[PDB]
């Protein structure tokens, strides 16, 4: 038998190195691992950072090292940059039962990032959505760090909370983070209110963005 | 450069087939092992399968043992994963992986394909356009695509700058929706060629929009 | 064909220091390199045998890292017992050619050497073959320049060259130059000069002895 | 444990054949790959030759210096291994070692390693018989340190034990290595160092054994008047 552990989350800064440690359990392991660090950049295909405990890949940064201790292997990073906001995961392989088990993965956070207010667009219902009978008022948050911005819909100065959807913060290429929130209102209801604003909330401060009902 | 694709995905109803195969180029694929990686929405990875060189080497995962088969085709060069009795818990986006000769590590990931199960049939986007209400944002809506992905590709492709895709959303009533929106200058909005393509691969519905300025 | 290059030849180091030592091969390897330690008259053994891995019989004070091109030896903590050659060894295909090996030397204070001239003997002098011996005695470093001068003119081809083992006591190393010459070359000279070129003498040292003296 | 001894070895003549033997002890030799590895005497290792397992292909291959010229077998129920050499060349004096290739995981056809070795035997290609060994006197004529030597010329196969005053004087004795002389004996010298004053007070006397000729030189080295 053989199983891994990942820390659940590291973070360090942008001028210096950090470990990340992948812990190996096993009965009676007598048995032959082969060790692999990958990289996971969010919602792209993982690429190889380590093989066996200290081989970097041709082609990747010189920044990554790789440590065997016992049992427990470790990912050192130096020279910590932004590029490297990614999770990082370990594999073992077995030659014996010949099988390669994972692990849970480290979020590699830094914290050398500005705080930065969102941008938040607002889109009246579509002149098509609007013969369909369903206004579906759209706002986008872009550009904001650190990613938990809440949303808050008010129609006719009040606030609204049936029909709105709110997206998870995601990871931009460009190193920030963008949301999405949907209105879903009847098309009565959309030439109900005098005007309808989104008031956002990243860090503290509240952007507000306003539509009427008098797009025309 | 070496390259690894995989093909076959989409919506399968539980209990489906869904043969996917990998196609990879640049490298002998008699000599190399191939596995297969698993990776659930918001989870980690976790191995599926691996075929060695000569074949007749098969080895699954626990989670799948009689479900998998895995065939190597050194003569048309690609290598095939079959599923059989696919539970609702198995959706995922598949990636193809080549093992070196000194075996142990992943050398080369396939760009990954979606597989998911659910009884929902396939809605084609239905796309609506936020039109522009010095530089100005607009762009398109759609609402009521299961499942992902969506391609929404402004200008015919050619623009590439000034389109921020927002990720999808996964609406309560069970469909999804997603939005693109494009920063074209202000001067520039009377002039511009604003068009949207939409591909929903799932339902392969190819819609050609049309945004104007209100 | 995989060629390989093994830097720096020789290495000097006392106890405490991080030696590093480099492979590099031309072609891109991607681990399967070996690192082998041989002790000067025992059999090798097999150190690193990833380019990175430790063997079970091998101390926690050797390292490896790699990538391609570029393999690396670490030694943290020079233990006493590491003073030894080092090869590289290749993987990926046949041939598995051997590294041209690197040698870890004991550093102490550079001391000159002592020349002493050995003139030929009387018991060989009838035997046909006349030989004259150079002696280097407490050297260090290893490099030492011998040149043999017969008539106040320089010579060569006709010189072998043996060098001791580093000295388990004082640290140093010891030379032996002989020249051999027939019978008549042996009775042609007049005077015969051994000159040693080290870093430690000022100038050339010039031994010389009058042949017939 | 795990042994590896190698058997054969010895003088041979450029252009014949000689065949080494390799015995293992403690693990099995089906599936065990095997290699040989030479040693030239003074130079860097290198790789003769590779035997791979029955269940691999069973392939046999050489590096290209000895391809052509060498071959390597291997037998079942025995746990042993042949090596073969035609046409030596007199280059090809050097110490044979046998290793064991160690296979990545428990098992597959790529290695990464030579992981135990046998203590090699030594092959010796010449065409001198046994020639005891010439000592010649080097005597001190300096003048303080000086130095007495003894130079033995002439012999064959190597080694030969020097001894200092019938093995008294172990200190300041350097016995240099053998050199290989062009007319085809092996050259050694002992050198010594003495006092001035105990140049001229003790005797000096070296002792040189040649086991190979059996040879027992006393010789008594003097100032050289």
């Amino acid at each position: 038998d053989i199983a891994l552990t990942q820390p659940a989350s590291v973070s360090g800064s942008p001028g210096q190195s950090i470990t990340i440690s992948c812990t190996g359990t096993s009965s009676d392991i007598g048995a032959y691992t082969y060790g692999s660090w990958y990289q996971q950049h969010p919602g792209k295909a993982p690429k190889l950072m380590i093989y066996g405990v200290n081989n970097r890949p041709s082609g990747v940064s010189n920044r990554f090292s790789g440590s065997k201790s016992g049992n427990t292997a470790s990912l050192t990073i130096s020279g910590l940059q932004a590029e490297d906001e990614a999770d990082y995961y370990c594999a073992s392989f077995d030659f014996s039962v010949s099988g390669v088990v994972f692990g849970g993965g480290t979020k590699l956070t830094v914290l050398g990032q500005p705080k930065a207010a969102p941008s938040v667009t607002l889109f009246p219902p579509s002149s098509e959505e609007l013969q369909a009978n369903k206004a579906t008022l759209v706002c986008l948050i872009s550009d904001f760090y650190p990613g938990a911005v809440t949303v808050a819909w008010k129609a006719d100065s009040s606030p609204v909370k049936a029909g709105v959807e709110t997206t998870t913060p995601s990871k931009q290429s460009n190193n920030k983070y963008a949301a999405s929130s949907y209105l879903s209102l009847t098309p009565e209801q959309w030439k109900s209110h005098r005007s309808y604003s989104c008031q956002v909330t990243h860090e503290g401060s509240t952007v507000e963005k306003t539509v009427a009902p008098t797009e025309c | 450069q070496v390259q690894l694709v995989e093909s076959g995905g989409g919506l399968v109803q539980p209990g489906g087939s869904l043969r996917l195969s990998c196609a990879a180029s640049g490298f002998t694929f008699s000599s190399y092992a191939m596995n297969w990686v698993r990776q659930a929405p918001g989870k980690g990875l976790e191995w599926v399968s691996l075929i060695s060189g000569s074949g007749s080497s098969t080895y699954y995962a626990d989670s799948v043992k009689g479900r998998f088969t895995i065939s190597r085709d050194n003569s048309k060069n690609t290598l095939y994963l079959q599923m059989n009795s696919l539970r609702a818990e198995d959706t995922a986006v598949y990636y193809c992986a080549r093992f070196h000769t000194h075996g142990g590590y992943f050398d080369i990931w396939g760009q990954g394909t979606l597989v998911t199960v659910s009884s929902a049939s396939t809605k084609g986007p239905s796309v609506f356009p936020l039109a522009p209400s010095g530089t100005a944002a607009l762009g398109c809506l759609v609402k009521d695509y299961f499942p992902e992905p969506v391609t929404v590709s402004w200008n015919s492709g050619a623009l590439t700058s000034g389109v921020h895709t927002f990720p999808a959303v996964l609406q309560s009533s069970g469909l999804y929706s997603l939005s693109s929106v494009v920063t074209v200058p202000s001067s520039s909005l009377g002039t511009q060629t604003y068009i949207c393509n939409v591909n929903h691969k799932p339902s392969n519905t190819k819609v050609d929009k049309k945004v104007e300025p209100k | 064909d995989i060629q390989m290059t093994q830097s720096p030849s020789s290495l000097s180091a006392s106890v405490g220091d991080r030696v590093t030592i480099t492979c590099r091969t031309s072609q891109d390897v991607r681990g399967a390199l070996a690192w082998y330690q041989q002790k000067p008259g025992k059999a090798p053994k097999l150190l690193i045998f990833d380019a990175s891995s430790l063997e079970t019989g091998v101390p926690s004070r050797f390292s490896g890292s790699g990538s391609g091109t570029v393999f690396t030896l670490t030694i943290s903590s020079l233990q006493p017992e590491d003073f030894a050659a080092y090869y590289c060894q290749q993987f990926l295909d046949f041939p598995f050619t051997f590294g041209q090996g690197t040698r870890l030397e004991i550093k102490r204070t550079v001391a000159a050497p002592s020349v002493f001239i050995f003139p030929p003997s009387d018991e060989q002098l009838k035997s046909g073959t006349a030989s004259v011996v150079c002696l280097l005695n407490n050297f260090y470093p290893r490099e030492a320049k011998v040149q043999w001068k017969v008539d106040n003119a320089l010579q060569s081809g006709n010189s072998q060259e043996s060098v001791t083992e580093q000295d388990s006591k004082d640290s140093t190393y010891s030379l032996s130059s002989t020249l051999t010459l027939s019978k008549a070359d042996y009775e042609k000279h007049k005077v015969y000069a051994c000159e040693v070129t080290h870093q430690g003498l000022s100038s050339p040292v010039t031994k010389s002895f009058n042949r017939g003296e």
